[PDB]
RNA sequence: GUGAACAGCCUCUAGUUGAUAGAAUAAUGUAGAUAAGGGAAGUCGGCAAAAUAGAUCCGUAACUUCGGGAUAAGGAUUGGC
RNA sequence: CUCUUAAGGUAGCCAAAUGCCUCGUCAUCUAAUUAGUGACGCGCAUGAAUGGAUUAACGAGAUUCCCACUGUCCCUAUCUA
RNA sequence: GCAGUCAAGCGUUCAUAGCGACAUUGCUUUUUGAUUCUUCGAUGUCGGCUCUUCCUAUCAUACCGAAGCAGAAUUCGGUAAGCGUUGGAUUGUUCACCCACUAAUAGGGAACGUGAGCUGGGUUUAGACCGUCGUGAGACAGGUUAGUUUUACCCUACUGAUGAAUGUUACCGCAAUAGUAAUUGAACUUAGUACGAGAGGAACAGUUCAUUCGGAUAAUUGGUUUUUGCGGCUGUCUGAUCAGGCAUUGCCGCGAAGCUACCAUCCGCUGGAUUAUGGCUGAACGCCUCUAAGUCAGAAUCCAUGCUAGAACGCGGUGAUUUC
């Protein structure tokens, strides 16, 4: 959440803590993401800050094009894999982790997203909406 | 030296002692300020904690994102025969507290609740108000004068009231008693309107409304002795930790030469009293009817209970409540309900609900239908049918 | 409210219940219980499963259903 | 008997049935285990645990004292009739 | 050029288990490293059988990084004797 | 380490918007010192982990005053310790230094809180290596590696748990006392508005959510398997089949009930009296002034409402009170 953020996002179930590592699902040349830093984490003692769907996250590049590593660099992720609650009573949850790549105010840097991307993230940035494939 | 890392309290101090409840009727210590305007009604009432079940409606939320579409949510149902009435009492101000002055008993008792004052009922002679009763006989003369001193006395009225136990599928035998305070005006016609309704019973449905914010006050399920990390929530100690990890390292500093009253320490778990607000009921029912969880969108007739009973309860052939969320307490378990003690607006409890759809798939398992009929349809025939 | 079909067993899905897992592909899959979502996860064929409905449908049991279609042989009359 | 095997497991001859017991299954323990998503972010430190593991076929680097490294690494198969 | 010694550290090597200042200076590994590695050396106080420098193979020796793995942790929960 | 008094100057002018030299008055024992009063027939001596409470010399949150406060941002100060103050790389580290989120990552005490609560990285025996010193035995808060961490059943404190005695027993009650809890942010709208020439750029009310904490609950999802419930599989044994034993629960898949997760769901109240401050009336002091009498409004403050126990020597109402 923060500046691109268009509407409020009722809480859903954290599945990625710092540390983890993500698919890239844009066209930047990245190939995953290692999460270091969640935007608009509380803190208490000993808890992990942890990342959810539709959240922004500081993280870096580990491995990809070598223009990209060794710094710091919004994104925004896609795909959870761990299940979580619509209002609908649904559990739902992806295959793997993805997110994609973006500047601090919410502009993608790749043009398109390859696989799904969850509805509560493409509804919370509509950027992502336009150059999204499949909405679910 | 000061504390490292500063961390939050680990648990409420507002809850101590964490003791065993005196009884396991938790009992409701305040009532709503009471006006002298409105008819003569009861401000509580009394029922048996049945099981929960899930319902599908359509959200009223002017902003949201989830204005007009269908949402999912979690009730609980509480069985809720007609309570019975019997006798009044009264409370008088006193520089020290309310006191109770005099107590009036309906002519005729029930077994199920004169039982309530034997601890050995079948070896008996079933001495229980037995002169009482003949305080009656005569027109009026030993209790209208009692009446008089509660009109002339007695600026606060209350009256007994206990279940009708022999109607759930409990295996009780022995009734629930209680007090209710009455709301009216006049005192006077508290206790005449008191008066005609003793020996007779009130319906959940004359107190209790749709869509009205109600208050849970029950005691909570039990656990006996507990350790301290799941009593409390406190951090595990690491792993290559000599003489148990399951603990707290350290329970207080060298000065003062005593463990302090607020750390954490093992012992007893649940049976507290517990008081839940701000409970929205969604659908008051009428047990003489079936179709109880039929709505206005899915007509087809069906009770509430689900398939093969309710888990460790049984049949809801009674009236019941039933209402968002959790209450405290288990199933089978006595429990009160009562009127909200202040107009709460919040945009929320005064939100119109009405249900599309209530669940009645078997909760002993992963039930797969609705009715019995549906799972005729859907299987066909079996080996057992003809 | 909107009634589903398990996409491993040919159960019915009622609000709130089973799960539903979107694969890489983009392709959704819904299940009731657990039982479907670990046979699922086992890669397990439906075929060969002796409960489940494409099984019946795959091996005519219980398949006392819809029986014909009859359209008339005769003049339009009109 | 299984199995490469005086490995581990079951059995035949032979020998024991000895170790204070009974009733319940709270906390904390000792021994044995399992956990969704992340995967060492804990900690002085991957301490403890887990992952690989038999046999047949393919492939096997730097370096070197030319003998080794080497089961390097990394893959495929294994039942019954 | 000069004082002084018997001679004035040569070949080599290094913030090394030997360097106080020192978390030396530059580069790499990381988002961030008093750690690790590669260089530089007026080196308090390195250095030649007091043995100097490398070295394939070997080590229940010490140390750094990567992959797989996992309740060490996020954050605890359950089962058996 | 922290706070004052005077005022040469800084601040476009102007001492005190904010700073402040030369001087000078104080407070603290969380630094390091001085002495050696208690302990050498022993008080276990660093740090890290976890946990409770207290102080204010206040980082943020609440309410206000001032500015070289146009708005935004910022600085100084007052009432205020209720609430919170992190995740990591390097080092045993206190400390220190960088990455990042956040409203903020404030300073300290409790025998430099805390080893019969843990660890043993360092220090701190005996082994060993290196450098310097010594002819030598050997020395080095110079470096490195490996090095046994004991006992609770007693009394007290605390968490829970019984219990004689008030004619007996049972039910329904009152409330002295003790404890107390909720906290913060974002988005939309206000509003591209107020202000400002412009660049820039708010706030009150309203709506939806979110962070930390707490109390419950299991309808749904996940976990746990001795339901040894069902099926499958390996070796061996019961002549074979069927049906079974053994492999310290043989292994694999599913697996009801119970327990459980911000990994699931629900819930967390409104009145009064005040601090700082701004005022009214009005003398002292024929004027003037919030003050002297009197009085109004006011904060996350205090006390109430509400929530948890219920004095086992605090109390009330009611039923029944034994015969050979
Ligand atoms: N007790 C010692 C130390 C003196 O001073
Ligand atoms: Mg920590
Ligand atoms: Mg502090
Ligand atoms: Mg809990
Ligand atoms: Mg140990
Ligand atoms: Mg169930
Ligand atoms: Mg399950
Ligand atoms: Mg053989
Ligand atoms: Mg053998
Ligand atoms: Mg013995
Ligand atoms: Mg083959
Ligand atoms: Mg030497
Ligand atoms: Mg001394
Ligand atoms: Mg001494
Ligand atoms: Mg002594
Ligand atoms: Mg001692
Ligand atoms: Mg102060
Ligand atoms: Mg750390
Ligand atoms: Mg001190
Ligand atoms: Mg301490
Ligand atoms: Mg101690
Ligand atoms: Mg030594
Ligand atoms: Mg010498
Ligand atoms: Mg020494
Ligand atoms: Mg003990
Ligand atoms: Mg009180
Ligand atoms: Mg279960
Ligand atoms: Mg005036």
């Amino acid at each position: 959440s923060g500046n691109g953020a268009q509407g409020t996002k009722f809480r859903i179930s954290l599945g990625l803590p710092v540390g983890a590592i993500m698919n890239c699902a844009d066209n930047s040349g990245a190939r995953n993401l290692y999460i270091i830093a969640v935007k608009g984490s509380g803190s208490r003692l000993n808890r992990l800050p942890a990342a959810s769907l539709g959240d922004m996250v500081m993280a870096t590049v580990k491995k990809g094009k070598p223009e990209l590593r060794k710094k710091v660099m919004p994104a925004i992720v896609v795909r959870q894999a761990k299940s979580w609650r619509r209002r609908d009573g649904v559990f739902l949850y992806f295959e793997d982790n993805a997110g994609v790549i973006a500047n601090p105010k919410g502009e993608m840097k790749g043009s398109a997203i390859t696989g799904p991307v969850g509805k509560e993230c493409a509804d919370l940035w509509p950027r992502v909406a336009s150059n999204s494939g499949v909405v679910v | 030296s000061h504390r490292k890392y500063e961390a939050p309290r680990h648990g409420h101090l507002g809850f101590l002692p964490r003791k065993r409840a005196a009884s396991i009727r938790a009992r409701v210590k305040a009532f709503p300020k009471d006006d002298r305007s409105k008819p003569v009604a009861l401000t509580s009432f009394l029922g048996y904690k049945a099981g929960m079940t899930t319902i599908v409606r359509d959200l009223d939320r002017p902003g949201s994102k989830f204005h007009k579409r269908e949402v999912v949510e979690a009730v609980t149902v509480v069985d809720t025969p007609p309570v019975v009435v019997v006798g009044v009492v009264g409370y008088v101000e006193t520089p020290r507290g309310l006191r109770s002055l005099t107590t009036v008993w309906a002519e005729h008792l029930s077994d199920e609740v004169k039982r309530r004052f034997y601890k050995n009922w079948y070896k008996s002679k079933k001495k229980a108000f037995t002169k009482y009763s003949a305080k009656y006989a005569q027109d009026g003369a030993g209790i209208e004068r009692e009446l008089a001193r509660i009109k002339k006395y007695a600026s606060v009225v209350r009256v007994l009231v206990h279940t009708q136990i022999r109607k759930t599928p409990l295996a009780q035998k022995k009734a629930h008693l209680a007090e209710i305070q009455l709301n009216g005006g006049s005192i006077s016609e508290k206790v005449d309107w008191a008066r005609e309704h003793f020996e007779k019973t009130v319906a959940v449905d004359s107190v209790f409304e749709q869509n009205e914010m109600i208050d849970a006050i029950a005691v909570t399920k039990g656990h006996g002795f507990e350790g301290v990390t799941h009593r409390w929530g406190t951090k595990k100690l690491p792993r290559k930790t000599h003489r148990g990890l399951r603990k707290v390292a350290c329970i207080g500093a060298w000065h003062p030469a005593h463990v302090m009253w607020s750390v954490a320490r093992a012992g007893q778990r649940g049976y507290h009293s517990r008081t839940s607000i701000n409970h929205k009921i969604y659908r008051v029912g009428k047990g003489d009817d079936e179709a109880n969880g039929a709505t206005s969108f899915d007509r087809t007739k069906k009770t509430i209970t689900p398939m093969g009973g309710f888990v460790h309860y049984g049949e809801i052939k009674n009236d019941f409540i039933m209402v968002k969320g959790c209450i405290p307490g288990n199933r089978k378990r006595i429990v009160t309900l009562r009127k909200s003690l202040y107009t709460n607006t919040s945009r929320k409890a005064l939100e119109e609900v009405s249900l599309k759809w209530i669940d009645t798939a078997s909760k002993f398992g992963k039930g797969r239908f609705q009715t019995p009929a549906e799972k005729h349809a859907f299987m066909g025939t079996l080996k057992k049918d003809l | 409210m909107k009634v589903e079909i398990d996409s491993f067993s040919g159960a019915k899905i009622y609000p709130g219940r089973g799960t539903l897992f979107v694969r890489g592909d983009s392709k959704i899959f819904r299940f009731q219980n657990s039982k479907s979502a670990s046979l699922f996860k086992q890669r397990k064929n439906p075929r060969r499963i002796a409960w489940t409905v494409l099984f019946r449908k795959h091996h005519k049991k219980g398949i006392t259903e819809e029986v014909a279609k009859k359209r008339s042989r005769k003049t339009v009359k009109a």
